[PDB]
């Protein structure tokens, strides 16, 4: 018995890669759930959604063990049914609640599964990247098993012992469907369909795994591409799934790629981004900002612009874009004078690459004091060497959030958030989280992750690499991940599913 | 014809022409207000502009009243007082103003069209000046204020004192007041709009100056300098200049009692008691003299120089402790006014709530192990005050793991909304729908949860909430600012439960906590009594300013590490909709992912501190919605006072173990943590404890906070209590007899005066006279709460009037044409202050028929059934024991009007007032939502006690729905849900089945009694032989450890005869409190012990169904068993009196205590409880009775009547 009936939602099992066998005690067993099934959402339609004793349920479902039987009738009429429903299977023991340890999986859990979840041991199923495997026992007793086509692999069905009433097809061979269908006989058998991409590169320390939201033919990618190639297209749709530091970097090529299910946004991360979506339709409130977080190497920049983009074509409004350096450059140019600009086109000018910041200068500074010019000569310090530093560092960013002046950090958000020409909607920038109390006043905060080591990043560039990284290693010191953590397809996924006018 | 002109102004008893004479002439005050223009504004009182007199401690000092132009003069509005910014989404950031500028009320012009952003400002300046100003506890604020002058005047007999003045030049602007309140439109209309606009709150000011005088704290001329300083700080904004030197002068006590040089103070022992007294030094170290010369300089610069000079001369003129403890009361008067600081939550919200970094950046831990979400689950410090906070509180967690494992923590969420949520409510009353049918319209924690209990086990109820804002609701409190507070719904409730849950397990694993220490009476200060009799020690009382704004999103990770350990070594399946399984996950050094089994807790703790959110978002009729910046800490939240404990007492006592690792010894003893109140004791030479304190601070300084060091060699503040050299400060000007935070009809008018008595018991140690307080009460009782209108029907008008007419003074009207059932003006009796389920207040002394006086009822007189035996005292209860007699004198009784009260307290006619009445779903969806509650933990206890009470009820003993067990949730969702968003108001009036009772009941009406009323029969004869006092007598008589407690005074005196107060001297503890109380928790006057005593007395058998429709453990079964069974056998006698331990503060709590000073004679002694009745009788007299106590030994005599009684 799963948590999800496969004879109604067959079409969420078909997403899994799993189909059922057709039409033996398996066969009866599944009719014997769906029935368990329609008896538990009559018997909870009745009583506020709820079931009346879980418990009892649940062992007389899981166990088997109980008969209720009438010798209040009232309040045990429910608990006779089901007993005398599960009194004719004549099964020798009960039947085991079955749940996939995805996230897609779980929100389309009924809420009666839900209760009856807490009073038994449900068979929990471990998926690899998405998907659960196959081996298990349930799977491959109610479901047809998987059998992949490589280009190694492939011959005539003949040539295994494949049929078509037991096995499904996953065509990984590099070759059109009707191809393999027409041409090697396998015209009676059924495909399995993905829709999304996984991709094996070459890294630093090993090999990298990158799952993709896009198919093989819009990711217009072969094995042997460089990680250049593309770029923009990995980075709007891709995760990897690896531990940090993982090495990727510009000098990564395709190992292997092969079809894969697509990725499911996380629930958080939709939760917080539709509360910014609600703020931005409605008219109640005067000013909609969100705080975007990241690691410095990120490339959120070049997200978050196509994102502003994206937001005012959806939306119909004028949506401002601050950079994470904007404050920045603009005290290394208005530190001296008194009563400076804080017009929102006049910061913006200000927001090139060509200007250089504030805390670049005085990290640079800071690291010739030390002696200190060189990656090479960075990367051979200890980490006790690197605190001390980074100590002082953080003095020298204290003085610029600790109070309100005029060329304070706090007043620039104030005078640009509350100006006349501003736009309503802004996205701002962050380093590190000690700028909540800093930045304009939100109630959304996220912090975004990419598809890019960020210390291989600052090590692959000019214009002072080693000041760039001392800065990214100073703010992943001051930002930890306690914010929701959300993806940039996600924050895509946002705008396509909010309902507009 | 004038109050101080009056026989009991100068006699201040009650004979029988002067009791009439004060009942009519406080009815003249309580009924109309032309009497009260004429009594606050009469023409004969002349106008004193210089005066001399007294100080608090007896020096010669003379005052001038001065009232400055601004006040009579006021400028005209300007709108750049409340500036907005550029956008207009908000106020200006620096704004120079939170609070009601002065100006004159007229010249505020709402002159702008509807829907613009200036209208609505003006809207709502409008709001601020009018309705946020009205703040009145009783009734009217005219009423309050007569209440104050009359009760001077018939104190000080004569008219001529200095807030006579200060009255008539704020206040008589023609001849009517200058403003009214009303509430139906509940608002103050202002009739005179020349007036200034903060001068409503001066009547406020007026009533506190004058309970301030009342009290023996302030003197006319220092009531002078208080008036002068207040009309200073009004001069251009009253509430912004009285914050702004709200320290400034107070802080001067320090170097006072360091200018004393000695102090003869009294010595604690570790048992709660005093065994001497020492004469010690009280001069201070050096490091707390160089803080001297800036609290001068800015004392010089900031304070109004009158003030100045009053505190130079309490630096110079004071000798000993007393003299610097009674100045420091004037100057907590002179600077507190006792009103609830309010106004618009938009001009307080930026500096309540907003977020604020100081100091340094808190740096993070090192992520050990972590989610396939890069989310963390397992932490450690590299170095720095995470590190050192880890280092005392990682040695806790396997134990506090152990204690968690054993929690059903379902049980505990449902037990959590039931009782103690910490909002209390959800704010506001909301919309209850699921699946597209709405449920219910309610506001309380428990029907929410009752509504979506079908998805408590679903795991995107959690995403669903991280949508919703956090709402924002503000506060009032005197002498503080507006403190607005977070409010959030049940899902992220409960999210930050088991934080709490995890961090509230170590309260029971150290003594650092101060938790265990509540309980209103001297036990709460025993520590503070015990460590500043000792020498050698450094107090230090470190105040963090703004602790909640302080609290970065960095620093909540240090008490994440915390729960994060705990729940990573714990073992909690199903938690919420979380369940224990294997996890994909990633740890440093590995570069694949683990498979790791995490538990359902380590889950829920893991998703709370990755999704953090502070903001919280108010709706304002301004800007309409407007959010805050994030890193605060929200405060409505389940885990927050357990938060700042733990993290406080880490950072300490870590701070303790890194200073011995680097080779420095520790000089800390104890200390207690409440959050944002530390209190640390170190005890040694100067060196090390000036050395650990300032590793202290600077620890504090490294973690995110700014400290004010108040570090001291003999003061010492925790909870708003001062200890003082073994001698508690009380602070009189915490407590606001006039003022409230809420305005609220009171309609039953019994509650009005027991939330008087409370707050008169609340000031009765923190004050220097404790009589003029009496007489303060009795005028508000008098004036304030002797009102009653109830709307009479017209066929019904004239007999109903005509009967009450003969014990009571009722008002009539005219006429009703145009309606039906016009309402009747009554006005109760002065005797109603005084009785059983009346006033319950303390009574003066009543002339019986021989010409002798009851006694004075003193401060320490107690309440409840006792009230009843003044009802014998004036009969001549000595007379009518000597001729064996039991007839209460009906005549005398009625000639004071007792027979009227006791009549209205028994024909419930103060009951029927107007009551909000709500409109109800259906009782087939409160079962229905009370069925789906009880399916959420703890399975089968509730269905078990239901089925036990239904076979109680086909035996033939039916048991109420309130006490069984299986129903009352079911009750508690019928209370507080609806079924519409509105609620209408239904008055109550007399009709046939109430008059039938006003014709019966008022024909002659003898007073009745009980049989068992004659346990009020006994007296007390005084003899010549002087009773001993306590050894400690003498150790008091230096130096006295409260303000009403100096050598002579009564409570010193009650000291020096009852005795202290200690937690194991229950000698008698079962048979004392049998009679009066309980058996231990269970009253017999409760429906529990009645139907069980019901179910004993019968059969036997369904006793244990009884047993399991209570649904009571088997320790509690057998306490009840034995409950029944010390009824049956001597329960017939019983006394119920009620004391206070706010009350009864110093002083003991056991009436053994009375035994030695009371002479009874063993003929008496007739059965095994009469011991402890009679030790109850003496215990009570001897408190009644202080006033005129002489230290004379007494001998108890008895009525025949109660011996028979007593026997059976």
């Amino acid at each position: 018995m799963f948590a999800i009936d496969p004879l109604k939602h067959s079409k969420l099992y078909e997403e899994y890669g799993l189909y059922l066998r057709p039409h033996a005690p398996t066969i009866r067993s599944i009719k014997y759930a769906s029935l368990i099934h329609s008896m538990l959402a009559k018997h909870a339609a009745r009583h506020n959604g709820t079931l009346i004793n879980p418990r009892m349920y649940a062992d007389m479902i899981t166990l088997g063990n109980t008969k209720v039987t009438v010798t209040d009738i009232v309040t045990y009429k429910a608990l006779t049914e089901m007993s005398t429903l599960i009194e004719s299977f004549r099964l020798p023991s009960g039947l085991a609640l079955i749940i996939f340890d995805d996230e897609k999986y779980q929100s389309l859990i009924p809420n009666y599964i839900n209760q009856l979840i807490a009073y038994t041991q449900p068979h929990i199923i471990p998926t690899w990247q998405g998907i659960a495997d196959f081996s298990d026992t349930y799977l491959r007793s109610y479901f047809k098993r998987p059998f992949e086509l490589t280009a190694s692999n492939l011959a005539a069905p003949q040539k295994y012992n494949l049929s078509p009433m037991t096995r499904s097809i996953f065509n990984n061979t590099g070759r059109e469907d009707a191809v393999i269908r027409k041409l090697y006989g396998y015209g009676e058998y059924v495909f399995i369909r993905y829709e999304g991409c996984l991709i094996t590169w070459t890294g630093i320390y090993g090999e990298v795994t990158m799952m993709v939201n896009l198919s093989k033919r819009d990711l217009g990618l072969d094995v042997g591409d460089d990680y250049l190639k593309e770029y923009k297209k990995l980075l709007f749709y891709g995760v990897i799934t690896d531990a940090i530091p993982s090495g990727i970097s510009a000098r990564s090529t395709i190992m292997k790629i092969s079809p894969h299910k697509m990725m499911n946004p996380s629930g958080g991360a939709l939760a917080v981004l539709s509360k910014f979506l609600e703020a931005v339709v409605s008219t109640n409130v005067i000013n909609a900002t969100l705080v975007v977080y990241a690691e410095k190497g990120a490339g959120k920049t070049s997200f978050l612009s196509t994102y502003a983009e994206q937001l005012s074509l959806a939306s119909g409004q004028v949506v401002g874009h601050l950079s994470s350096d904007a404050y920045g450059r603009w005290l290394a140019k208005n530190k001296d004078v008194e009563e400076p600009s804080f017009a929102y086109d006049y910061v913006l000018s200000l927001d090139t690459d060509d200007n250089e910041s504030y805390y670049e200068q005085k990290a640079s500074e800071l690291l010739i004091s030390h002696g200190i010019s060189e990656v090479a000569q960075y990367e051979l310090l200890s980490v006790r060497k690197k605190i001390k530093m980074m100590d002082e560092m953080n003095e020298v960013l204290i003085a610029q959030l600790e109070n309100a002046d005029t060329h304070s950090e706090r007043n620039f958000y104030y005078m640009v958030s509350t100006g006349k020409t501003t736009p309503r909607t802004l996205i701002v920038e962050g380093h590190f989280n000690a700028q909540d109390a800093t930045i304009a006043r939100t109630d959304t905060t996220v912090l975004l992750r990419t598809i890019n080591d960020t210390t291989q990043a600052m090590r692959d560039r000019q214009r002072g690499g080693v000041v760039q990284l001392f800065l990214r290693d100073t703010y992943y010191r001051l930002l930890p991940a306690l914010h929701t953590t959300v993806y940039p397809f996600e924050m895509l996924e946002s705008i396509r599913r909010w309902k507009w006018v | 014809t004038e109050l101080y002109n009056t026989i009991f102004s100068e006699t201040r008893k009650f004979t029988r022409e002067s009791f009439k004479e004060i009942e009519h002439l406080t009815a003249k005050l309580a009924n109309d207000r032309v009497a009260r223009h004429d009594f606050l504004f009469n023409n004969s009182i002349a106008l004193i502009s210089d005066y001399s007199g007294e100080d608090s401690n007896g020096n010669q000092l003379q005052a001038t009243v001065t009232i400055p132009n601004e006040i009579t003069n006021p400028k005209e509005y300007d709108p750049s007082d409340y500036p907005l910014a550029e956008d207009e989404s908000f106020f200006k950031q620096g704004h120079k103003y939170d609070y009601l500028v002065t100006f004159r009320a007229g010249s505020l012009t709402n002159t702008y069209e509807p829907k613009t952003k200036m209208y609505k400002l003006h809207a709502a300046l409008d709001k601020l000046m009018h309705v946020k100003q009205r703040k009145s506890r009783f009734a009217d604020l005219w009423r309050e204020l007569c209440a104050v002058i009359a009760s001077l005047d018939v104190w000080y007999q004569t008219t001529n004192y200095p807030l006579r003045t200060y009255v008539k030049l704020l206040f008589h602007k023609g001849d009517e007041f200058p403003f009214y309140e009303s509430p139906s439109q509940d608002k103050i209309i202002f009739n005179d709009k020349s007036v200034a606009s903060i001068l409503p709150t001066f009547v406020y000011t007026c009533c506190q100056v004058g309970t301030a005088i009342m009290s023996g704290i302030l003197t006319h001329v220092e009531s002078i300098v208080a008036m002068n300083h207040f009309l200073h700080c009004a001069k251009d904004s009253y509430i912004d200049e009285k914050l702004k030197i709200k320290g400034i002068g107070r802080s001067w006590y320090q170097e006072a009692l360091h200018n004393v040089g000695r102090a003869t103070v009294p010595v604690w022992s570790q048992f709660n008691e005093v065994i001497g007294h020492r004469t010690k030094t009280t001069s201070e170290p050096h490091f707390v003299s160089s803080t001297f010369i800036s609290l001068r300089a800015k004392r010089a610069e900031l304070l109004y120089p009158e003030f100045n000079e009053y505190i130079n001369r309490a630096l110079r003129l004071s000798k000993t402790q007393n003299d610097v403890a009674n100045y420091y009361a004037a100057c907590r008067a002179m600077t507190n006014d006792g009103t609830f600081l309010a106004t618009l939550t938009e001009l307080s919200l930026d500096a309540a709530v907003f977020p604020r970094i100081e100091q340094r950046l808190v740096t993070r831990p090192a992520v050990l192990m972590s989610n396939t979400r890069h989310e963390s689950l397992k932490q450690k410090y590299a170095n720095g005050v995470g590190s050192i906070a880890q280092s005392y509180l990682s040695s806790f967690t396997d134990e506090i793991a152990k204690r968690v494992n054993g929690i059903h923590h379902d049980e505990a969420w449902l037990n959590f909304l039931t009782t103690s949520s910490p909002g209390r409510k959800l704010t506001e009353i909301e919309k209850l729908e699921v699946g597209g049918d709405v449920a219910a319209w309610s506001n309380s924690r428990i029907v929410m949860q009752a509504v979506f209990a079908r998805e408590y086990r679903t795991p995107e109820r959690i995403f669903k909430s991280l949508k919703a804002p956090i709402k924002l609701v503000e506060r009032q409190q005197s002498d503080r600012r507006q403190r607005a507070i977070s409010g959030l719904d049940n899902d992220r409730l409960f999210l930050s439960f088991m934080p709490y849950t995890i961090g509230k397990q170590i309260y029971d694993l150290n003594d650092n906590a101060a938790q265990g220490k509540q309980a209103g009476n001297a036990f709460d200060i025993g520590e503070m009594l015990y460590w500043t009799s000792q020498r050698n020690v450094l107090l230090s009382s470190i105040d963090v300013a703004g602790m909640d704004a302080s609290v970065t999103t960095n620093t909540k990770d240090i008490y994440n590490t915390f729960v994060l350990d705990v729940a990573s070594k714990c073992t909690v399946p199903r938690f919420g909709p979380y369940y224990a399984k294997n996890m994909e996950v990633f740890e440093v050094g590995k570069r694949q992912s683990q498979v790791k089994y995490v538990n359902a807790a380590w889950q829920a703790c893991a998703l709370e501190a990755a999704n953090s959110q502070t903001s919280t978002s108010y709706e304002s009729e301004i800007f309409g919605q407007v959010k805050n910046a994030e890193g605060t800490y929200p405060s409505g939240r389940a885990d927050t006072s357990t938060h700042h404990t733990v993290l406080l007492q880490g950072l300490v006592r870590g701070n303790e173990l890194k200073r011995a690792s680097d080779g420095k010894n520790s000089c800390l003893t104890t200390i207690k943590i409440l959050g944002d109140d530390i209190m640390e004791i170190f005890q040694g030479n100067e060196n090390d404890t000036h050395d650990h304190a300032v590793s202290n601070a600077s620890i504090l300084n490294e973690s995110g906070f700014a400290t004010t060091a108040e570090l001291s060699q003999n003061s010492i503040v925790l909870l708003q209590q001062l200890v003082v050299n073994g001698t508690f400060w009380g602070f009189a000007d915490r407590i606001s007899l006039w003022t409230r935070e809420d305005t609220k009809d009171i309609g039953r008018l019994n509650l009005a005066m027991m939330e008087l008595n409370a707050l008169i018991d609340d000031l009765l140690f923190r004050v220097r006279r404790p009589e003029g307080l009496k007489m303060l009460g009795f005028f508000c009782g008098a004036i304030c709460l002797r009102r009653f209108t109830l709307s009479v029907d017209n066929k019904l008008y004239d007999s109903t009037y005509n009967n009450l007419s003969k014990y009571m003074t009722l008002v009539k009207y005219d006429k009703n044409p145009d309606f039906d059932s016009t309402l009747m003006s009554l006005i109760l009796p002065l005797a109603w202050l005084f009785m059983p389920r009346g006033g319950e207040y303390p009574a003066y002394p009543f002339e019986r028929r021989d010409g002798t006086f009851t006694e004075d009822e003193s401060m320490f007189t107690a309440r409840g059934a006792y009230k009843r035996r003044l009802l014998y005292d004036v009969s001549n209860i000595r007379e009518m024991i000597q001729q064996n007699s039991m007839v209460l004198d009906d005549d005398l009784l009625h000639e004071y009007g007792f027979t009227g009260a006791l009549l209205l307290i028994d024909l419930n006619i103060l009951d029927l007032i107007d009551e909000v009445k709500k409109e109800d779903i259906s009782p087939v969806k409160v079962n229905e939502l009370a069925t789906s509650l009880e399916q959420l933990g703890k399975l089968g206890e509730r269905e078990k006690s239901r089925r036990a009470a239904s076979d109680l009820k086909i035996r033939g003993h039916a048991l109420s729905n309130d006490i069984v067990y299986g129903y009352g949730l079911q009750e508690k969702i019928q209370k507080s849900a609806m079924a519409t968003k509105e609620t209408t108001v239904q008055s109550k009036r007399v009709s046939s089945r109430l008059h039938e009772v006003i014709v019966a009941k008022t024909r002659d009406y003898k007073i009745p009694t009980m049989p068992a009323d004659a346990l009020h029969l006994y007296e007390f004869e005084v003899e010549d032989v002087t009773v001993d006092l306590l050894p400690h007598a003498k150790h008091t008589s230096y130096s006295n450890l409260a303000y009403n407690m100096s050598f002579g005074s009564d409570g010193w005196f009650a000291f020096a005869l009852l005795g202290g107060l200690d937690r194991s001297a229950n000698l008698l503890r079962l048979d004392v409190a049998s009679i009066r109380g309980n058996y231990h928790k269970f009253s017999y006057d409760d429906p529990v012990f009645k139907q069980g005593y019901k179910i004993y007395k019968s059969d036997a058998t369904l006793l244990n169904d009884f047993f399991v429709a209570i649904s009571a453990g088997p320790k509690e079964q057998g306490i009840l068993l034995r409950a029944f069974a010390y009824y049956s056998l001597y329960g017939n006698v019983e006394y119920h009196y009620v004391l206070s331990p706010r009350q009864l503060f110093f002083l003991s709590d056991n009436p053994v205590s009375a035994e030695r000073l009371v002479r009874i004679p063993p003929s008496y002694y007739v059965s095994t409880q009469c011991r402890a009745l009679y030790n109850i009788f003496s215990y009570l007299h001897i408190l009644r009775s202080i006033t005129s106590n002489q230290g004379k030994r007494l001998g108890m005599v008895l009525h025949p009547g109660l011996i028979a009684y007593v026997r059976g």
